[PDB]
């Protein structure tokens, strides 16, 4: 129910997490975290401080946050500052680089809990389904992951998450901030599909290689075409919004996999606070 | 290969040092010694083939078994329950569906019960600190991934089955390192296949030399020669099928230098 | 398969087990409870060196009372 | 009752009695280029058959005929050719079975090195033969 | 086992065993052996589902003796300007493919010793419906959704085809009331079963009593969606002494209760009327007739080759074993 | 029976 | 019970999909495609013209219609 907020002794939050069940024992959601967010330390990761085992039920404290991109995500009728994006993406690219670099995966990057502090600095704070990649992962159905932010390498029925899954979703998804409307807003799995063949090509076998033997890939496919750059008007031509990586590039071997997203002309401006509301 | 691959094996080299087991524990709890450890570790390899269990989860299982005996006494008797629970917390972290709590007590020929099983899983999560992500053996095996040729394959499941018998096998493996033994394992088998020597681009990529890997290297030898000999064994039992393409067969070249 | 169904060792005394079982897990709290000033155990915060809020949901992220699968 | 047939010049040891059956060519019957050692292993994989007696598409061998398949590959070849030549019918499809399982997978290089096959030099037509079976990609 | 004079009959029993991309590499020998794989007795059941089909690549297959092609929803429009031999192949399904008119045309040009065709969902043109009259054996036709084809055409094919048990021509649109009318006053009279459905406003009760007349011998009539049937059609069907599975669905200007005359005739078994009986009077009808299955089987079974509730993979009882998995 | 061939607005 | 999805016009063709309420999801033809007569049987009522183009495996109970423009 109620959750116990602490500040800053010289500010963190408790995550009450039960046990009653005694079923399979404590949740596998509960071990596949606990574990991961021990040797998973950046400056823009959320820290897990420390961990209580009660007998019946299981805490963990959390460093506090409030920002979610509720507030600050839609409660902005004027928009978001442009400069806010400008930064609100470079600190969370960049730990989105180091999680990859350190051997670690995030999945669904939900901007509903995208926990972000007044300073100005951005945090993942998801790692429910964060198993790690030092061996291969296979696929997973009833592993949740929200249908706006599924790529199409899992749409599409692949085996093997390995990288671009969080590149996009979060990295290359902020047009829920600079337009505060969902880019691709599907109904289910195949109207998603179909929602980004209108403004992201059409998946052919240049444009995606290899495209043919894709297990949902039928070719009765509506032939769209491409929509040029209308989809993002506020963004200038910053290396075509970096259309290297923009929305999904569909090969997600060249979906930026060996370069991060900071060796870019983009992301060269200060970070402004938004300590509002 | 991806471009952050070497800062992934960097980060392994630096995190299996602090989760090593000490070699204290083979003569510091004398209500135990290594042949029951050997004898617990097949139980978990038939176990791990009744369910299908991953062999990382096995790896990740025997881990977390050798880093908690080498900071508390454990009773005979008891080394069952906590088997059972170190198999159990291994596939609750990698396996996509772990099996329920009733069919590991099944396993156990129903000599346990289930509120047992949980509180041991609790008390073997406190002591090891909630820190389960444990570098190992098969980790470092992909890690160099098809670093000898393209196309080399039949020889990544001898290295694989030299890994696991490294798991029984206590002594002398204590010691060595998870990267040290991994290594041995890739060049022994390579050996035996294609008869070629260390690949070139390992030697800069881990730093690892062929006079660096010599002490492990006949150790890892010496135990393959003996693999049909050594007694109490199901790990071959596995590795004899076409999935593994029975590289249990195939003879040592017993001529290594 | 029943040659996996074995029992390895001897039946070992079940009550001692889970008497010290539970010893641990009571002796668990020995520093956290009071580095927190928090009684994990009842979900109340003592009156220690630590500040603590009873806000409702609506004001905080929904991260923080994300209901567990 | 007990039928001992001929052999090539060796030894008529056998019973036959309900057990040559099997073999169409001894039903023919009632030798020209037998062979004994495995004529022994004939006679009793045909007594354990007609013991056994009382699309299609499967593959299982009984654990007699796993435990009895000949190791060596000159040994197979001349069990398969005396099942061909007694006509045979359970003991030619658990040797047809067995070559196909040691066939399944592998390598074509390692097929043709494990056999006699010395014949793999062609013009250059393997090309030939990867571009036309190209069209299955696993 | 290898040799310069291992048997034939041996060797070829041993492949027969093998799956079908180990057959593609059962070329162990580059050379003596590659003939002995491409043999007819091989290549006789090919479940070609779904995938796709390169340039000359499925007439290579159907050349070497396949008699069973079951390739449903594949892509094979490449075009295939190469020559061929007449194929043996009886039963074939392209159900909802994509495959192109022209490569089309290339392919069935040949095929003469049909006998199980199902062409679902695709665009037929006049030279390929007249080619499909060389090939007389044809004992099941399945013709839904198609279009593309003139009145003579169709004329050419139903009258040169005088064996058909099973049409299914359904829904075929670009259909004028000549096309109604030619496609039954030409259908073969040895027809146990039909389904000229979809056709709101070109069948007429004319229509209706040509096919009665001419066509003695019908097991299952499907007349679904026919607006123009009122209520003196059923003496009609009266002249039927062997339906059994009449399917009047959603003809509007049935009136409800005479339903209850259709249950004097004695054949009569089901009686699929959807969408006209309103609610609670369909009660009344199913207990006034014990005997009959009123509102179920919804689907229909008419020269369809896959039917079933599980997922089947067996084309008119006919089992591939060649596969791709 | 009155125009069926309608989607319905519900 | 049933949802009509809006059109989503194409060159050349107009869509759309339709999610069944699960009690008619199981009377759904795996194999084959169905037609006018059929769909129209387990409740579908769209316009003249709205023909089963595809059907997607990992959602058996959503069908799509495509219809020429």
């Amino acid at each position: 129910g109620v959750v116990y907020k602490a500040r800053n002794k010289l500010v963190v939050a408790l995550k009450k997490i039960r046990l009653d069940t005694e079923t399979e024992g404590v949740p596998s959601t509960a071990i596949r975290e606990i574990s991961l967010l021990k040797e998973l330390n950046h400056p823009n990761i959320v820290k897990l401080l420390d961990v209580i085992h009660t007998e019946n039920k299981l805490y963990l404290v959390f460093e506090f946050l409030h920002q979610d991109l509720k507030f600050m995500d839609a409660s902005a009728l004027t928009g978001i500052p442009l400069p806010l994006i400008k930064s609100y993406l470079f600190q969370l690219l960049q730990g989105l680089a180091f999680c990859h670099s350190h051997r670690v995966l995030h999945r669904d990057l939900k901007p509903q809990n995208l926990l972000i502090n007044t300073e100005g600095a951005i945090k993942l704070a998801d790692f429910g389904l964060a198993r790690a990649f030092g061996v291969p992962v296979r696929t997973t159905t009833h592993e949740v992951v929200t249908l706006w932010y599924r790529a199409p390498e899992i749409l599409l029925g692949c085996k093997y998450y390995s990288t671009a899954v969080d590149i996009w979703s979060l990295g290359c998804i902020f047009a829920e901030m600079v337009t505060r409307r969902a880019l691709f807003p599907g109904d289910s799995e195949i109207d998603q599909l179909f929602r980004i063949f209108r403004t992201l090509g059409t998946p052919d076998e240049v444009v995606w290689p290899g495209v043919t033997s894709m297990p949902d890939y039928k070719p009765s496919f509506p032939k769209w075409a491409r929509q040029d750059f209308s989809k993002v008007v506020p963004p200038l031509d910053e290396d075509g919004r970096s259309l290297l990586s923009q929305m999904l590039h569909y090969d997600p071997n060249k979906r930026i996999s060996a370069k991060a997203a900071l060796a870019h002309p983009f992301f060269q401006d200060v970070t402004k606070p938004v300590p509002h509301l | 290969v991806p471009d952050y691959h070497e800062d992934i094996h960097t980060y392994l080299r630096e995190m299996e040092v602090k989760c090593k087991p000490k070699v204290g524990y083979m003569k510091k709890q004398p209500d135990i010694t290594n042949s029951m450890r050997a004898i617990l570790v097949d139980w978990l390899v038939e176990v791990g083939e009744e369910y299908k269990l991953q062999n990382e989860t096995l790896h990740l299982a025997v881990n977390y078994i050798d880093r908690f005996l080498s900071s508390m006494s454990v009773l005979r008797g008891k080394l069952q329950l906590v088997g059972t629970a170190a198999m159990l917390l291994a596939s609750k972290f990698e396996e996509i569906y772990p099996p329920e709590v009733a069919e590991f007590v099944y396993i156990t020929d129903d000599t346990y019960t289930k509120k047992q099983v949980l509180r041991m899983e609790h008390l073997v999560l406190k002591v090891l600190t909630f820190d389960l992500a444990a570098p190992t053996v098969n980790q470092f095996l992909t890690q160099y991934f098809l670093h000898q040729q393209p196309a080399n394959c039949k020889v990544e499941s001898l290295a694989m089955f030299l890994g696991e018998l490294s798991l029984i096998d206590a002594d002398p493996y204590l010691k060595y390192l998870p990267s040290v033994i991994a290594g041995a394992a890739f060049h022994l088998a390579l050996y035996t296949v294609t008869g070629q020597s260390w690949p070139e681009s390992l030697i800069r990529k881990t730093g690892y030399t062929l006079e660096s890997l010599k002490p492990c290297l006949m150790d890892l030898h010496q135990t393959y020669l003996k693999a049909p000999q050594h007694a109490q064994q199901s790990i071959r039992e596995k590795y004899k099928n076409s999935k593994y393409h029975g590289v249990s067969l195939l003879n040592p070249p017993e001529t290594l230098n | 398969k029943p040659s996996a169904c074995r029992n390895l060792f001897g039946p070992v005394d079940h009550e001692e087990l889970t008497r010290d079982l539970e010893k641990h897990c009571r002796d668990m709290e020995e520093a956290s409870q009071r580095k927190w000033n928090f009684d994990f155990q009842n979900h109340k915060p003592l009156e220690g060196k630590y500040e603590w809020q009873e806000v409702e949901k609506g004001s905080l992220p929904e991260f923080y009372y994300r209901p567990p699968r | 009752p007990s039928i001992k047939l001929q052999s090539s010049d060796g030894e008529i040891f056998e019973v036959d009695v309900e057990i040559a059956k099997q073999s169409v060519t001894i039903k023919t019957m009632l030798d020209d280029d037998p062979v004994p050692l495995p004529n022994v292993n004939a006679a009793i994989l045909k007594k354990v058959i007609q013991w056994c007696t009382h699309e299609k598409r499967t593959d299982d061998i009984p654990v007699w005929d796993q435990e009895f398949l000949k190791v060596d590959q000159g040994t197979l070849f001349e069990l398969i050719l005396a099942a061909n030549y007694l006509d045979i019918k359970g003991l030619l499809d658990v040797t047809c079975k067995t070559v196909a399982n040691m066939i399944k997978g592998k390598t074509p290089e390692e097929i043709r090195k494990t056999f006699n096959i010395k014949n793999d030099f062609t013009e250059e037509e393997e090309a030939q033969v990867r571009k036309e079976n190209q069209w299955c990609e696993e | 086992v290898s040799w310069d004079s291992l048997p034939d009959e041996l060797l070829l029993g041993i492949f027969s065993c093998l799956c079908l991309p180990e057959l593609l590499k059962v070329s162990g020998v580059c050379k003596r052996w590659y003939r002995l794989a491409s043999d007819e007795s091989l290549w006789q059941t090919l479940d070609l589902t779904g995938k796709n089909l390169h340039p000359d690549v499925t007439g290579r297959l159907l050349s070497q003796g396949v008699i069973a092609f079951r390739c449903p929803r594949s892509f094979m429009d490449q075009p295939l300007a190469e020559h061929f031999s007449p194929f043996r192949v009886q039963h074939m399904d392209l159900s909802n493919s994509v495959i192109e008119v022209s490569t089309l045309h290339g392919i069935l040009s040949q095929c003469s010793k049909l006998q199980n065709l199902s062409l679902e969902g695709l665009r037929l043109s006049d030279p390929i419906v007249n080619t499909l009259a060389k090939n007389s054996n044809l004992v099941r036709l399945n013709l839904s959704g198609c279009s593309g084809f003139s009145e003579f055409a169709l004329q050419t094919l139903l009258s040169s085809c005088s064996r058909l048990d099973e049409l299914n021509l359904s829904w075929c649109f670009d259909f004028t009331e000549k096309h109604v009318q030619v496609a039954v006053a030409h259908v073969s009279e040895t027809i146990t079963q039909l389904n000229l459905s979809g056709y709101r406003k070109n069948l007429q009760k004319s229509d209706l009593s040509t096919l009665v007349r001419r066509c003695p011998n019908l097991v299952h009539l499907d007349l679904s969606d026919s607006v123009m049937l009122k209520n003196d059609c059923f003496q009609e069907f009266f002249q039927l002494n062997y339906l059994q599975h009449l399917s009047l669905s959603r003809c509007y200007d049935i009136i409800p209760e005479t339903l209850l005359e259709l249950g004097e005739i004695p054949t009569l078994k089901t009686l699929q009327v959807f969408g006209i009986v309103p609610d609670g009077t369909l009660q009344l009808l199913k207990e006034a007739l014990p005997h009959l299955q009123i509102n179920c089987s919804h689907f229909t079974t008419i020269a369809r080759p896959t039917i079933g509730n599980k997922k089947n993979q067996e084309i008119w009882g006919i089992k591939c074993r060649l596969t791709l998995q | 029976a009155g125009s069926v061939e309608q989607t319905p607005k519900k | 019970q049933i949802y009509y999805s809006d059109k989503y016009d194409d060159e050349e063709f107009e869509y759309r999909h339709v999610m069944l309420p699960k009690d008619i999801a199981k009377l759904v033809p795996k194999t084959h495609l169905m037609s006018e007569s059929e769909w129209r049987n387990l409740g579908v009522q769209q316009s003249q013209g709205w023909v089963h183009y595809m059907i997607h495996e990992p959602e058996p109970h959503i069908l799509l219609f495509r219809r020429p423009l």
